[PDB]
């Protein structure tokens, strides 16, 4: 009972009647009622660039996450959200995380073509990884808080590229805007994801603010809470200012599922590999390549098999994956069996790991493992 | 060009050398994928009789 979320915009519906097409006395209009401990918490997400050179001063989407987050049940997981981040854009290591993942801020027919059905079924694929892991997080022991809107943004940006690599490919073929703007606002509707923190950075090149409802933000955000605390940074021998970011890094680590001791580096390169210290230590490989192997060969054996292991019952996942099918042969039907073939040596790995991180989860269905 | 040796006197011999081997290959295929689904019915359980079968 982490989170829970809502979708009918006629609760709250003053707020959003009216042309109210300004931020300048938009917080004059948010008070309204008896909110007092609630009212300038919602402005909140909004108050730093909301007005310092804001575009139109509000869009559709700005003003309607601000009425979404009713906090009125209960201020406190939003109160440790709000001050765990913002306290964590002020390092370095969250400044280069956010510029890895950013920019500066005949038979060509058959080639493009082939460019672009690759791209639509890869962006295919990882939509669907998505979907199967926002059900391992409404598992009993894990979180919906942090998890749920983290990966709800990674498959509308994998579905949106899934979609325009085949109008690319129709377009391409069929020769050699209206179709793109048609499945945007179409994943538009459905649920209601819950609100992240907004991430201001102001450094010296400027005050910037990113959003953590598009997925590069996303994407960026768990590369920094990959890797494990070195021997300073956490000690109280050099006590700067790393007992506000460091302890806000870990808790954030640890509300995913990780352990402090996890390393977990990113491996999409052109470049030479995880050389000793980034690379794994051959109980990690092992179960990696295990939950590799229950991915590519079934749409549903992911889910099963981490419930199955958070309960120290991963000796037993052989037998409980296993499923029977008919194949009408030559000799009548016959049901068959279709079972997940782990070797022992990967077996006993996937005991080494007592739960699955939800982080290493997000890599995996990403592709950086 | 002869009263006994005309021009389409080749086309008789050329479509009975051709008709000889199409017949022959369409009923031996019937044959041999009649016999066969037959084989790959009978010898999942028992597979003994694979080459006795053949």
């Amino acid at each position: 009972a982490s989170v829970s979320e809502g979708v009918l915009r006629k609760k709250y519906t003053k707020f959003f009647q009216e042309n109210i097409k300004t931020h300048l006395d938009l917080k004059q209009a948010l008070l309204k009622e008896e909110k007092p401990e609630t009212a300038l918490l919602a402005y909140s997400l909004v108050s730093p660039s909301g007005y310092r050179g804001e575009p139109l001063t509000e869009r559709k989407i700005l003003e309607v996450v601000s009425l979404l987050d009713e906090v009125k049940v209960d201020g406190d997981t939003y109160q440790q959200l709000k001050n765990t981040f913002d306290s964590i854009s002020k390092d370095p290591r969250m400044q280069v995380s956010l510029e890895n993942q950013y920019p500066g801020k005949g038979v060509g027919l058959l080639v493009a073509t082939g460019r672009e059905l690759h791209k639509a079924s890869v962006n295919g694929d990882a939509e669907a990884y998505h979907h199967q892991l926002e059900q391992i997080s409404q598992l009993p022991g894990r979180d919906q808080r942090l998890s749920m809107p983290m990966q709800q943004t990674l498959a509308i940006g994998h579905a949106m590229l899934s979609a325009e690599g085949a109008v690319g490919a129709t377009l391409g073929m069929a020769t050699g805007y209206g179709l793109n703007n048609e499945v945007q606002d179409q994943l538009k509707q459905g649920p209601m994801s819950g609100v992240l923190p907004r991430l201001e950075i102001s450094n010296v090149k400027g005050d910037f603010t990113f959003s953590m409802q598009e997925p590069a933000a996303v994407r960026a955000l768990m590369a920094y809470l990959g890797p494990k605390e070195d021997t300073s940074m956490s000690s109280p021998q050099a006590p700067k200012e790393a007992q506000e970011m460091e302890a806000a890094r870990l808790t954030l680590k640890q509300m995913l599922g990780s352990s402090p001791n996890e390393h977990l580096v990113p491996d999409v390169d052109s470049l030479l590999k995880l050389s000793d210290e980034d690379m794994p230590s051959q109980t990690e490989s092992t179960a990696n390549g295990a939950f590799k192997k229950l991915l590519s060969e079934d749409w549903d054996w992911l889910m099963p098999a981490v419930r199955a292991m958070d309960k120290g019952e991963a000796g037993k996942i052989n037998e409980k994956l296993t499923y029977k099918l008919p194949l009408d042969a030559a000799n009548g039907r016959v049901y068959l069996d279709k079972s997940p073939n782990l070797s022992d040596a990967q077996l006993d790995a996937l005991d080494k790991l007592g739960s699955p991180s939800q982080l290493r989860l997000m890599y995996l269905a990403e592709g950086w493992i | 060009m002869t009263e006994l040796c005309p021009v389409y006197a080749p086309f008789f011999g050329a479509i009975g050398c051709a008709s000889a081997i199409i017949f022959t290959s369409l009923g031996a295929a019937y044959g041999t994928a009649k016999s066969g689904v037959g084989i790959c019915a009978t010898c999942v359980l028992r597979p003994d009789l694979l080459f006795k079968n053949i």
